[PDB]
RNA sequence: GAAAUUGGGCGCAAUAGAUAUAGUACCGCAAGGGAAAGAUGAAAAAACCAAGCAUAAUAUAGCAAGGACUAACCCCUAUACCUUCUGCAUAAUGAAUUAACUAGAAAUAACUUUGCAAGGAGAGCCAAAGCUAAGACCCCCGAAACCAGACGA
């Protein structure tokens, strides 16, 4: 189990084979989501597939196939603050030790 | 309650170099609970407390107090052991560098007064420390003379400044 | 000299008890246990205040009444007593008026 | 007091301002704890300006430790070989970026 | 016994002190101690004097030559010192003399290599590299670093900065350094004399003027403990310099050093060093 | 204040100065020059275009805590206040004259 | 006792280590310390405004020893250095006649030249052209 | 001041907590009063910190310090604290000093902050924006006495 997770390049048009698979129409972007078993159909292809699941405080967020597309390109990157500051372009009078 | 002078007989210094002087050996000795009383030692302690030690023993012996009857016995159990233990090897070449006396646990009694009243009298008991040091004593330190009086009153003119200025 | 020269065996604390994983339970068996049970009726102590706050007065006011009539007899006569000066006191002396 | 506690003469260590200014830090030593709340403001001041602060002087070496302290620490050795440990326990970031300035 | 622990922390802490102000430890050198990054140090000794270095070349010039003999003690259970050490004795003994040739005209070569002795003595050497992390950063064995030894690796960074920034930067390290170190000081502080007033005689001569006729100027209370005369040093009835003193002996063996610091250019009012 | 200054000494001011340590700062206000000869002195300053005297900043430090305490007998009055002044030390660098008389 | 105190010993030291340079028990027993430390701290910020009178005093004392030597009073000194625009204080003034008195031999020197103009202005009554030192400076 | 009527520890841990190691020792003819205190280690069949002193007596001058100072004192400045008072350095009170103990307990109404709102409240009660809940204010020692019942010639 990790919590890291990339955008891919092409999840513009992995996403539109998704709504193709669950419907299609014109502007497939403005498709709302008041159906639950249409919402649950789409999110849970895309978190089976792509390793991410919308958390329960973001799932009510989704009325639309837009607000889809928002969440899956941000890039989540959970690592460790040792991490975080050794690897952020240290001048070299900075040491940072870990008693952990 | 503490006994930290009978533990200073215990120390061990590392073996000395040859290109270094040799160590004097230093003999902490006491006697605990003296029934005499801790400021009335103060003045033997005192008496003795630069002497060599067979001068020490010269004026105990001559002194009319109760306790130089009891120092003469605390410094020549400390004169036996400074051959056996301590490894002097002459008597005569040791000096009494410390000589002092703390009070010790003392006890209460009631003493009547006059009427209903009365005090509580407290019946007086007494350490007595001493440290033998190996070697000849040191000479007693002189008056300083007129000439040492005026170096320092010159030292002291020189070294003053023009003050609360540049 | 009033302080402890060596510092003091740790204080181990567990946090997950059962008395303290369990704590807080049922105390909304009112609201949503269809008011069967008050949640008055889920604290355990004395007689005299399960379920009721008083100052000093009223305390021993509600405990002679309550349980007085067992008590031992050289406990109600200290409990009269404290009565009899409560009453003095929180009736004639004080600042406010 | 004056009488009390001691006193000196106003001196610089090498004649500082002379020929060059010499900076007079060599390290700072910061200890913080990763969970506590009495750092929290020593971990905001590690995150956001402690990089800042570290380029604006490449003379001062400074050792970030992380270790699980109660009290954070600040240890300021100088180039004359004086220590001056002070603590930033309980410090709001701006009140650590002056008191590391004033260091 | 008063229930917390709060209070029974800080009285265990409060005697750790008084056992270090009772028994203080033997003095640790930095690099057996917490926080030391023996590479990260170094970068920082640079930047620090406002002065870059090549930095392998700077390591070596801390290295001095009893570490490495008792680095191969303990192996049983790297370079030298000595180039750049040597390299940077004779270039700032060649170059502080450039200094004060160029300054004190007047002096002569007796008085100058006496300056820069005084000004790569021991006593000035070791206390400026004790201000400037040199004991912190070298390599020896046994420490406190001995002056003997603190001073080759003082001059080893200064013979390191020659290589690094050539001549030009070098004489500035010398000029911030060493010469700062003369402030404030007289010249027989520097210059320690025996006969100041023989040797007046000889420099006197030096300019063909005539030997001076030491005269009485001023004095004050001769029959006291606390004299004080004013000889002054009179040449063609002309004086050179005054000088006090507790008896006329000592007024007169001083009013030759007055003359020599007039006959020198290093007077106490002369124009200060150009930084 | 006035501060009698010659070159290489140091002046402790009691406030901060707003400046970095290190920074060369020309004082203005010269009011009286003197050597072993001559002195200038001005009215009440000497110009700009005659001296310039220059200083660097050394230190920014605090002052020692410097209580302050007030009381009244009988009274009750008591306080305790404990204030550190910031302070900041300039080192002379140079006292230049130029001959603009 | 449910609560106590029990770092008493910390709040006895933060006054008793003030008091350690005093005399007699002042310098141990806490109830006689703080009568003095206390007593020691008034006197330490109501010495604040006698540092500043008694170094002006000294002042006035190393100005008025100093002018007596070229003959000058020290209110004849103050009073026409005033009148020259030249705006020293008693510090300087102070500092000038100890470690530079060729300068100080100047100021007196001049102090007494606008003295001496203040009297031929003033025996010289009607319109008469000013004194060279007596010429002010004016600002706009 | 009614009634009808209604229905184990956010304890103490050897001056604490019981007076209690004990109603013993001790005190009183008697009724009666009534204490104090102990600390090793797995096994004894194995330091540093109060007052007080000592180490180490003292040097002209003065609330014991402060400003200082090269420098302890010398110089300059300064009439202990608490309480009580018109007003105290007061020759008014209290205090040798150390350690520990020793003194602000609560009502309606208002206010602040929420909940819900012509209604609030887990019956009772209040309500012409109210009502419910919380928070926040009320000390210590001391008489001569008075009475009841015992115990004492
Ligand atoms: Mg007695
Ligand atoms: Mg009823
Ligand atoms: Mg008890
Ligand atoms: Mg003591
Ligand atoms: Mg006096
Ligand atoms: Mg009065
Ligand atoms: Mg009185
Ligand atoms: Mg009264
Ligand atoms: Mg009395
Ligand atoms: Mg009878």
């Amino acid at each position: 189990r990790s919590r890291a997770y990339t955008p891919p390049e092409d999840l513009q048009s992995r996403l539109e084979s998704y709504v193709k698979e669950v419907f299609l129409p014109s502007n497939w972007q403005d498709i709302s989501l008041e159906d639950s078993r249409l919402k649950f159909n789409l999110l849970a292809h895309l978190a089976d597939d792509l390793g991410h699941v919308v958390p329960n405080s973001r799932l009510h967020q989704m009325c639309r196939v837009r607000d889809v597309l928002d969440f899956y390109n941000v890039p989540i990157q959970d690592r460790s603050k040792f991490d975080e500051l050794s690897a952020s372009n240290l001048p070299p009078n900075l040491k940072i030790t870990w008693s952990y | 309650i503490s006994r930290k002078w009978e533990k200073k007989n215990k120390i061990v210094y590392p073996p000395q170099l040859p290109g270094e002087p040799r160590r004097p050996a230093e003999i902490y000795h006491c006697r605990r609970q003296i029934k005499y009383s801790k400021d009335k030692m103060w003045y033997l302690a005192k008496l003795i407390r630069g002497m060599s030690i067979d001068q020490a023993l010269a004026q105990l012996e001559f002194n009319d107090k109760k306790g130089a009857k009891i120092i003469k016995e605390v410094l020549l159990e400390a004169q036996d052991m400074a051959v056996r233990d301590h490894n002097v090897e002459f008597r005569s070449n040791l000096y009494i560098a410390e000589s002092t006396s703390g009070r010790g646990q003392c006890l209460k009694r009631i003493r009547y007064h006059g009427r209903g009243r009365f005090g509580i009298m407290e019946k007086v008991y007494c350490h007595y420390f001493v440290k033998l040091v190996e070697g000849p004593p040191p000479p007693p330190e002189p008056p300083k003379t007129a000439v040492a009086h005026a170096k320092e009153y010159i030292q002291q003119l020189r070294s003053r400044t023009i003050v609360h200025t540049l | 000299i009033g302080i402890r020269l060596t510092l003091p065996p740790p204080k181990v604390v567990d946090r997950w008890n059962e008395k303290r994983a369990m704590f807080g339970v049922y105390d909304n068996i009112g609201i949503l246990g269809n008011f069967e049970k008050h949640p008055k009726e889920l604290i355990r102590g004395p007689i005299w205040l399960r379920g009721w706050k008083g100052n000093e007065l009223q305390r021993c006011i509600r405990k002679r009444k309550m349980v007085g009539s067992r008590m031992f007899a050289d406990d109600l006569h200290n409990l009269n007593k404290r009565i009899r000066y409560l009453y003095k006191h929180f009736n004639r002396h004080g600042k406010f008026r | 007091t004056a009488r009390g506690t001691p006193s000196r003469f106003l001196a610089s260590v090498l004649h500082n301002g002379l020929g060059r200014y010499v900076q007079q830090l060599q390290r700072l030593s910061f200890s913080v704890s990763r969970d506590g709340a009495s750092s929290r403001g020593a971990r905001e001041f590690v995150e956001r300006e402690v990089i800042d602060f570290a380029r604006r002087n490449p003379g001062v070496v400074i050792y970030v430790n992380s270790r699980p302290c109660c009290v954070p620490r600040v240890v300021a050795e100088y180039l004359n070989g004086a220590v001056r440990e002070e603590s930033i326990h309980c410090k709001s970031v701006e009140e650590i970026s002056t008191l590391v300035q004033k260091l | 016994v008063k229930k917390g622990f709060r209070a029974a922390f800080r009285f265990q802490k409060e005697l750790e002190r008084q056992r270090l102000l009772r028994c203080p430890p033997p003095p640790v050198r930095r690099s057996e101690k917490p926080n030391w990054d023996y590479h990260a140090e170094i970068q920082a000794f640079g930047h620090r004097l406002q002065e870059n270095f090549s930095l392998d070349l700077l390591k070596t010039a801390f290295v001095n030559s009893c570490y490495i003999k008792s680095e191969e003690a303990k192996r049983q259970q790297l370079k030298s010192n000595q180039e750049l050490s040597e390299q940077g004795t004779s270039f700032s003994q060649t170059c502080l003399t450039q200094f004060l040739e160029d300054e004190y005209p007047d002096m002569p070569t007796e008085g100058i290599k006496n300056l820069v002795d005084f000004l790569t003595g021991e006593e000035v050497v070791c206390h400026v590299a004790r201000n400037l992390a040199v004991e912190q950063l070298t390599l020896s064995e046994e420490f406190p670093v001995p002056p003997a030894v603190l001073q080759q690796t003082f001059f080893a960074v200064i013979g390191a900065l020659l290589q690094s920034s050539g001549p030009e930067r070098t004489a500035l390290f010398i000029r911030d350094f060493l010469i700062t170190q003369m402030t404030g000081k007289e010249l027989f502080e520097m210059w320690k004399i025996i006969n100041p007033m023989g040797l007046l005689v000889e420099e006197l001569k030096k300019r063909n003027v005539s030997a001076p006729e030491s005269r009485l100027t001023r004095q004050s209370g001769g029959t006291t403990a606390l004299p004080l005369y004013f000889v002054g040093l009179y040449c063609d009835k002309k004086l050179i310099a005054e000088g006090p003193g507790e008896t006329v002996l000592v007024a007169e063996e001083e009013a030759a050093r007055v003359a020599l610091r007039k006959l020198y250019g290093f007077t106490e009012n002369r124009r200060p060093w150009n930084y | 204040r006035q501060w009698k200054v010659t070159s290489e000494d140091l002046i402790l001011i009691g406030n901060e100065l707003d400046l970095a340590c290190g920074e060369r700062i020309r004082l203005e206000k010269v009011l009286l020059v003197g050597a072993d000869n001559f002195t200038l002195l001005g009215k009440p300053l000497l110009g700009k275009d005659l001296v310039r005297v220059e200083a660097t900043v050394i230190e920014k430090t605090e002052s020692w805590p410097r209580i302050i305490m007030r009381f009244r007998k009988r009274k009750n009055f008591k306080k305790k206040r404990i204030v550190t002044t910031p302070q900041t030390v300039l080192r002379i660098n140079s006292i230049e004259i130029a001959p603009c008389l | 006792l449910r609560n106590r105190v029990t770092d008493r010993y910390f709040r006895i030291q933060e006054v008793l280590k003030h008091a350690r340079h005093f005399r007699g028990r002042k310098n141990r027993c806490y109830r006689l310390a703080v009568r003095t430390v206390i007593r020691a701290f008034v006197k330490c910020t109501k010495a604040r405004y006698l540092k500043k009178k008694n170094m002006r005093t000294l002042w006035i004392n190393r100005i008025t020893a100093a002018s007596q030597e070229h003959g000058l009073k020290y209110p004849a000194l103050i009073g026409n250095l005033v009148k020259c625009q030249v705006e020293l204080n008693r510090k300087v003034l102070a500092d000038l006649a100890i470690y530079e008195p060729k300068t100080f031999k100047s100021l007196a020197a001049l102090a007494s030249r606008r003295r001496h103009e203040g009297f031929a202005a003033a025996l010289g009554d009607g319109k008469e052209p000013e004194g060279i030192f007596s010429r002010v400076v004016q600002y706009h």
